[PDB]
RNA sequence: AUAAUAGUAAAGAUGAAAUAAAUAAUUAUAAGACUAAUAUAUGUGAAAAUAUUAAUUAAAUAUUAACUGACAUUGAGGGAUUAAAACUAGAGUAGCGAAACGGAUUCGAUACCCGUGUAGUUCUAGUAGUAAACUAUGAAUACAAUUAUUUAUAUAUAUAUAUAUAAAUAAUAAAUGAAAAUGAAAGUAUUCCACCUGAAGAGUACGUUAGCAAUAAUGAAACUCAAAACAAUAGACGG
């Protein structure tokens, strides 16, 4: 049927976005889907949007919101510039690393219950991971949960008298345990946020393998030297660590001892020139950024 | 002269990604054109569900919706809902008859 | 500092309009027709943020 | 917990067990258990 | 704007110019409109089913058909105030077409909000020709993106492998990464390999980014000079 | 939510008196810092000499120097250009 | 979708493989085995982007500049390569299937032959062919291409490629194995190309090159390794080149009416 | 976008989508193919067929649809009243007299016959939208009209409509290459027949 | 307004003027009236009206459950409420301010501007029932094509939006209309009430009823005339 067609056609495969295509906060991450044209299309400006692009736009790449709107236009902006950060990381050659030692989110390991030792920690997440929920949608989860938990209180009066009673009798600091247990082990079969939206490891920044070395014509590259740019005179106010702009990513550069005297002498134009630089490590913060950490490379 | 005004300049935060027209003075200007007090929501008790005529015995909290010669500010301005404008307005009134405000 | 704190507070306008007495339709009238001035303003410089938008990317 | 709860502020729960008698039904039962 | 009657009338007022003898002779579009009749209905079409979800529309749950209490505990025994509003406008109002894909489309893109930074091509080829069989992943003629884990998931979840639409889209999405892991390699191998055979690039990425930073660094360097001139003698007044 | 306010049918859409960003003469700012400079150091004071050399080459032929920045503002053309398309009024 | 181009006379390929260069399952391995891989691998390298619509040659080109799109150019290289490989040793061009035509003699043309004395010194065709068989067994370690080539210059010279290296454009002509060790004037060859590359003010860092390939001979372990195993690369070399089609070689040649 | 609807349309909707109407293609295919048929019918019998569209782009393929099909089209403006006002506008123009076979027979003809009104037999309409003059000159003419009939686009202002995108050029020119083609097929079944 | 304090010689007003130990400043005391921002009269109220605070009493919303079982709509007569001014008594009286008396302006100025400023404006208890008391649009019911924007209720979740159903407002299709325009009515229909029948004479005369009174309600005819009126069009003119 041409609904079951329209389901899977290019237009649907793009996910609905609303959020602001001009954004003056802080970008970590992309925000819209880059839209691509062949040459020959766009000669004819065709995007495979409802209508066509002016032919002023002579770039290939856009990002859009709504293919139509009440006044008659499209909402797009003519850039795909979050592409080549990525591609420029990935000529960096530096894989994303795991600060906190962690499990790599694109294996499917093997895990236990060592952290699920926090089993209060996290059943109460869902009531009170509501940092920014509406003042009665998250009064909402209080008599809604309510009726849910108190249809167990049959189950959970005859389990506790029936595998420890002891504790009913004697304490209930080992009763709460029971409790928490209790509703999780009649929790993982019901499906509350089943579908979890944080980003999953590098959120598709990179998917190279830590390990790997780099064959160069001159021998195994130990050190990646990278151009970059030094955007204060001034190391960051509170913070050991001036801040760099290496491709397309703002790194917090380590200097061996001593700043460079053309720091003082350029002033507020040192970004106007260009310095080398060594990517020691990149980390994966949980707001989506990259925390790039370089060293400024001087010649000596 | 080794010195620029801070209004000429953009300080690119650590870990954001940027491009080559965060350098232009286009940006600085774009910046400022969409330079809104967005962030006061999370900062705004009256924009976060409680009740505004709660607060007609706090007169710190309440001094944030007025001027400095004590006028209430236009919805306009404080950007809250008609009801909690309403509410607001009364409880400043109120806290001004006790001796408060 | 100092003009910008009355201008802020309309402590010369409110100064000057208190020097007559003005009737309350009259009073009335007058804050309808400000209103709608300032609220068809707001509209004419969305329709211009739209036109200035429309023309950057060629429509 | 409802009827064998631990809060010192209980809810209506309790006071029913005990003028249905389940709470010393109960009671009885557990220490029952134990002999 | 009113339906307009002159435009699919032209034969039948054509006609009377030939019959009267007012037009002498017979337009070469008489004979083909006679034959292909205009239509000239232009009605309103009532709807009775949603084409996406299948859901049945213009149909009341009479009390009869829930005899069982509510939710809140209690018993239905009178039509309730929805019941009792005609209901017409639902079955002309043309009914908002919904998929589940576009549910897990947008999970997918939060988790990995990287994946929107590598351009998708919306210009459609041929979608008759679209041969997929979606027992894997890789198909040929189109790319492995986003929608490739999407009808991978939902082909689990048609041939009942897997219940939960979780489980199916956790196992799609590990086909998915082992997938742009073996890309990631081969072509960091590949520029690798290319280069200890002699191989010479004029701009890497990296490069032509430094290039166009300093197209612009310039351009702002002379305005920064311009306003920071006109400031010191706009200021010394 | 950020309150849109919608015009009436309007028979036009212009800007009364377009503002244009008219960039200041060179020779009148090197007159204000030769004056200022006159008023500190003193009047023909070494310190302003290279004012008053710069001073002279800005004005040598024409007192306000190559005035070549006139511009005039196109918002009017494109707000009337535009208006029928993107005010949303409803069809006929 | 890129696909595999149909051949002439395809089923006396399928049946007799190439007469006196490869056998049936020797020429299933080269073109109808390797050319459906490569393709297939182009096919979903490129599909969905901008390049599904272009033929490999083109592709090559568009992204011989492009460091991290060499596994592309790899393969969009191997696949226009190997195509002119097993076109100029095919018995015949034209599909004589219902004409079973078993007469083709075809010979170096006057203007081949005439391009050849004058680039090599007077050296005749049989004394260069002997220098491509030498040229391809020491400069050519493993995979790779060997191409006699003509330039702007209208000198017809003898390039070899390593692995999937293009004959149009030098600085990927991959002719110089860095993993061994390279003399100073080597060396020399690789710092005047760079220099060359540096010089260009495009955008895109690209230069122009106008070589043309005449001959190919596929030097990969696809095409010699079943029917003359490890070793014998270079009876293998003489055979290609002894039997070439010199119908297709010729039309190679710009010849200008 | 359902913000602009003309409920007018209301049964060619399919539904919406993405903040947009989506046409329902099978009733887009049943009016295209009738819409072709009439071109067809058109082509056989001699007529006069005119390709109308002004929207940026739509010159490449008006110009080839009516070469194919020994038609004409305008690309540039519509002047308002080139059919209820033909004699000042077009009189001055050369007409020319053809065979069965549409090859110039090179009689010269007299000021009377160059000076008639030479009125399309169909009117094909790429943007009717921007195109009301010529829809309510055809109305007045007589003139049957063919025209891509979008959600916010009025169907009973001509006499076959074909509910389908007016504003991407692939869309457009792939109906007009349909209707340009079945153009073509009418013009060369009637120089077959003539032949025998 | 008064008193004190130091400190002075002008102050106040106006288009410009002139009439009637100060002005200004800092304190203290007294009085009456009014209610800045918020603010949109948004909302609420039958209308008139209603926006400094609190309290008491009364009334007012949506959905759900149960119940009554046409108990409804409209409404002659009737009844109640009803701005401002006015009036009858008793208080109050700062400011404002008919009148009056003065100062100016002016050819003149029974005005516009200025001064002194009585009634009135305020409160309590009443009388009276009139306004461009206007949306110049009586009330009720059924129904008809769209968009946008708020508000409310409900639903959902991968939690902050999304989806629904109503209300309000804005712009419209159709329809209607002399058109201007109306737009959910000034549309399609139904039910009930009020009212109109050329202008002027006239909302006048007379009578009657009511009121302390001013007045309010009711409400003609003769004579005379072929006029009179509305929307819109193009002009001319505009201190
Ligand atoms: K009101
Ligand atoms: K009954
Ligand atoms: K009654
Ligand atoms: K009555
Ligand atoms: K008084
Ligand atoms: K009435
Ligand atoms: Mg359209
Ligand atoms: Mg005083
Ligand atoms: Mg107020
Ligand atoms: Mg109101
Ligand atoms: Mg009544
Ligand atoms: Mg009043
Ligand atoms: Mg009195
Ligand atoms: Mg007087
Ligand atoms: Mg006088
Ligand atoms: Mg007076
Ligand atoms: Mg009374
Ligand atoms: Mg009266
Ligand atoms: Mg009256
Ligand atoms: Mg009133
Ligand atoms: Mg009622
Ligand atoms: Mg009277
Ligand atoms: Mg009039």
């Amino acid at each position: 049927t041409l609904a079951e067609l329209l389901g899977r056609s290019r237009i649907a495969q793009v996910a609905n976005n609303h959020k602001p295509l001009t954004y003056t906060g802080k970008k970590f991450h992309p925000t819209h889907q880059i839209i691509e044209t062949k040459p020959s299309t766009l000669y004819r400006q065709e995007w495979g949007l409802k209508s066509a692009i002016p032919s002023k736009i002579k770039s290939r790449y856009l990002v859009y919101n709504d293919l139509d709107t009440l006044e008659r236009i499209t909402t797009f902006e003519p850039r795909g510039g979050t592409q080549w950060n990525r591609l420029r990381f990935q000529e960096m050659g530096v894989p994303i690393v795991s600060n906190i030692g962690r499990q790599n989110p694109f294996f499917k390991y093997i895990s236990r219950p060592e952290d699920e030792s926090h089993a209060k920690l996290s059943l109460f997440k869902e009531m009170k991971g509501d940092t920014d929920i509406s003042p009665a949608a998250m009064k909402k989860r209080l008599k809604k949960i309510t009726a849910l938990i108190r249809s167990f209180q049959d189950e959970f009066k005859e389990w506790l008298v029936e595998n420890h009673p002891d504790e009913l009798k004697l304490n209930s600091n080992k009763l709460e345990d029971y409790v928490v247990k209790f509703l999780n082990k009649k929790l993982e079969t019901k499906t509350n946020k089943k579908f979890n939206t944080e980003i999953i490891g590098t959120g598709g920044l990179s998917y190279s393998l830590p390990g790997k070395l780099k064959n160069s014509p001159n021998g195994v590259i130990q050190r990646t030297v990278v151009p970059g740019r030094i955007l204060n005179v001034v190391k960051e106010n509170n913070d050991n660590k001036w801040l760099a702009a290496i491709g397309g990513f703002v790194a917090d550069v380590v200097f061996f001892q001593s700043p460079p005297s053309s720091f003082n002498s350029m002033g507020d134009f040192i970004r106007m020139k260009t310095f080398l630089f060594e990517i020691l490590e990149a980390s994966m913060e949980k707001n989506g950024s990259v925390s790039m950490h370089a060293r400024l490379l001087e010649p000596q | 002269t080794k010195k620029i005004d801070q209004s000429l300049s953009k300080k690119l935060p650590k870990g954001t990604i940027y491009d080559p027209f965060d350098f232009s003075m286009g940006r600085i200007h774009l910046d400022r054109k969409y330079q809104a007090n967005k962030n006061s929501n999370r900062n705004d008790i009256m924009k976060s569900g409680a009740n505004p005529l709660e607060f007609y015995a706090r007169p710190r909290i309440l001094s944030r919706y007025v001027t400095s010669t004590g006028r209430i500010q236009h919805r306009d301005i404080t950007g809250l809902s008609a009801k909690n404008q309403r509410r607001l307005s009364k409880a400043i009134r109120r806290c001004q008859a006790i001796g408060l405000m | 500092r100092l003009n910008r704190i009355m201008f802020e507070n309309n402590i010369p306008g409110d100064k000057r309009s208190q020097r007559f007495y003005m009737k309350p339709g009259k009073v009335a009238e007058l804050k309808r027709s400000q209103r709608h001035r300032k609220e068809f303003m707001m509209g004419f410089k969305r329709l211009i943020e739209i036109v200035k938008d429309a023309k950057r990317k060629g429509y | 917990m409802g009827s064998l709860s631990n809060e010192k502020f209980f809810d209506i729960s309790l006071v029913d067990s005990y003028l249905n008698k389940d709470l010393k039904n109960i009671s009885n039962k557990i220490d029952s258990k134990l002999n | 704007m009113k339906i307009q009657t002159n435009a699919v009338n032209v034969l039948q007022r054509t006609s009377a110019y030939l019959k009267s003898g007012l037009l002498k002779e017979t337009p070469a579009w008489y004979n083909v409109v006679a034959s292909i009749p205009p239509s000239t209905k232009f009605t309103r079409e009532p709807r009775f089913k949603n084409p996406s979800n299948g859901h049945i529309i213009g149909k009341l749950v009479d009390v009869t058909e829930q005899p069982h209490a509510n939710n809140k505990g209690l018993y239905k025994t009178r039509p309730n105030s929805s019941d009792k509003r005609v209901g017409v406008k639902r079955l002309y109002r043309p009914p908002k077409l919904t998929y589940v894909e576009d549910r897990l489309r947008s999970l997918f893109y939060k988790q990995h909000p990287w994946e929107l930074s590598r351009p998708k091509i919306l210009v459609e080829n041929e979608i008759g020709d679209e041969n997929y069989d979606w027992s894997h992943m890789l198909q040929i003629g189109r790319p492995l993106d986003g929608e490739s884990v999407i009808q991978r998931t939902m082909y689990l979840i048609k041939t009942k492998q897997y219940g939960d639409m979780v489980e199916a889209y956790d196992h799609a999405r590990y086909e998915f990464y082992a997938l742009r892991m073996q890309e990631e390699t081969e072509q960091q191998v590949a520029l690798e390999e290319a280069e200890m055979f002699g191989s010479l690039f004029g701009v890497s990425a990296i490069e032509h980014g430094i290039q166009k930073e300093q197209e612009v660094l310039d351009v702002w360097e002379k305005k920064v000079v311009e306003e920071t001139e006109l400031m010191a003698a706009r200021t010394s007044n | 939510k950020p309150p849109v306010y919608r015009l009436p049918p309007l028979p036009r859409l212009k800007v009364k008196k377009p503002i244009i960003r008219q960039e200041a003469n060179k020779c009148l700012v090197l007159m204000s810092n030769l004056l200022q400079c006159w008023s500190s150091y003193g009047h023909m004071s070494p310190k302003c000499a290279g004012l008053v050399t710069e001073l002279k080459s800005c004005t040598s032929e024409s007192a306000l120097g190559k005035r070549n920045n006139v511009q005039k503002s196109n918002i009017n053309y494109h707000a009337a250009r535009l208006y029928d398309r993107i005010n949303g009024k409803p069809h006929d | 979708i890129h696909v595999v181009p149909k051949l002439p006379n395809s089923k006396a390929l399928l049946q007799n493989g190439v007469p006196n260069i490869l056998s049936s399952s020797g020429f299933k391995t080269v073109w109808f085995d390797y050319q459906r891989y490569l393709c297939d691998k182009l096919t979903l390298a490129t599909a969905g982007q901008s390049l599904e619509s272009y033929y490999p040659f083109h592709i090559l080109l568009k992204t011989a500049g492009n460091p991290l799109q060499s596994n592309i150019f790899n393969l969009a290289s191997s696949i226009h390569n190997n195509h002119l490989f097993v076109e100029n040793i095919l018995p015949s061009a034209v599909e004589h299937g219902t004409n079973s035509n078993a007469v083709v003699k075809t010979e170096p043309s006057r203007l081949f032959l005439s391009k050849i004395k004058d680039s090599f010194n007077g050296s005749d065709w049989e004394v260069v062919k002997e220098e491509m068989i030498y040229r391809a067994e020491n400069e050519v370690l493993g995979q790779g291409w060997l191409f006699l080539v003509e330039n702007n210059e209208k000198k017809l010279f003898i390039l070899t490629s390593n692995n999937n290296g293009t004959p149009y454009y030098f600085p990927r002509n991959q002719s110089f194995d860095l993993n061994s060790a390279i003399s100073i004037d080597e060396f020399a060859t690789l710092k005047q190309m760079k220099e060359l590359i540096g010089k260009s003010t495009k955008l895109n860092g690209k230069v122009q090159d106008w070589t043309m390939p005449i001959i190919c001979v596929n030097l990969w372990d696809h095409a010699y390794l079943h029917d003359y195993g490890v070793g014998n690369r270079s009876k293998y070399v003489k055979n290609v080149l002894d039997n070439l089609n010199w119908s297709v070689v010729n039309n190679r040649i710009f010849s200008g009416i | 976008s359902t913000s602009l609807w003309r409920s007018s349309t209301q049964s060619y909707i399919y539904g919406e989508y993405k903040g947009i109407h989506i046409i329902d293609l099978n009733q887009t295919l049943s009016y295209l193919k009738r819409a072709a048929k009439v071109v067809e019918g058109v082509s056989e019998s001699g007529g006069i067929i005119l390709f109308l569209g002004t929207r940026q782009g739509q010159k490449r393929g008006l110009e080839e649809a009516a070469k194919k099909t020994h038609g004409y089209y305008v690309s540039t403006r519509w002047i308002p009243g080139t059919l209820t006002n033909s004699t000042e506008i077009s009189g001055i123009w050369e007409k020319q007299e053809i065979d069965s076979n549409d090859n110039p027979t090179e009689r010269a003809l007299s000021p009377n016959e160059t000076s008639k009104q030479v009125k399309p037999d169909l009117l094909v309409v790429l943007n009717p939208t921007e195109n009301r003059n010529a829809l309510l000159e055809a109305i007045k003419s007589r003139v049957p009209t063919i025209a891509i009939i979008d959600t916010d686009s009025e169907p009973s202002l001509v006499t076959y409509p074909i509910p389908g995108n007016d504003d991407s050029l692939r869309s457009v020119n792939f109906l007009l290459g349909v209707l340009a083609r079945a153009g073509q097929r009418g013009l060369q079944n009637r120089l077959a027949r003539n032949n025998e």
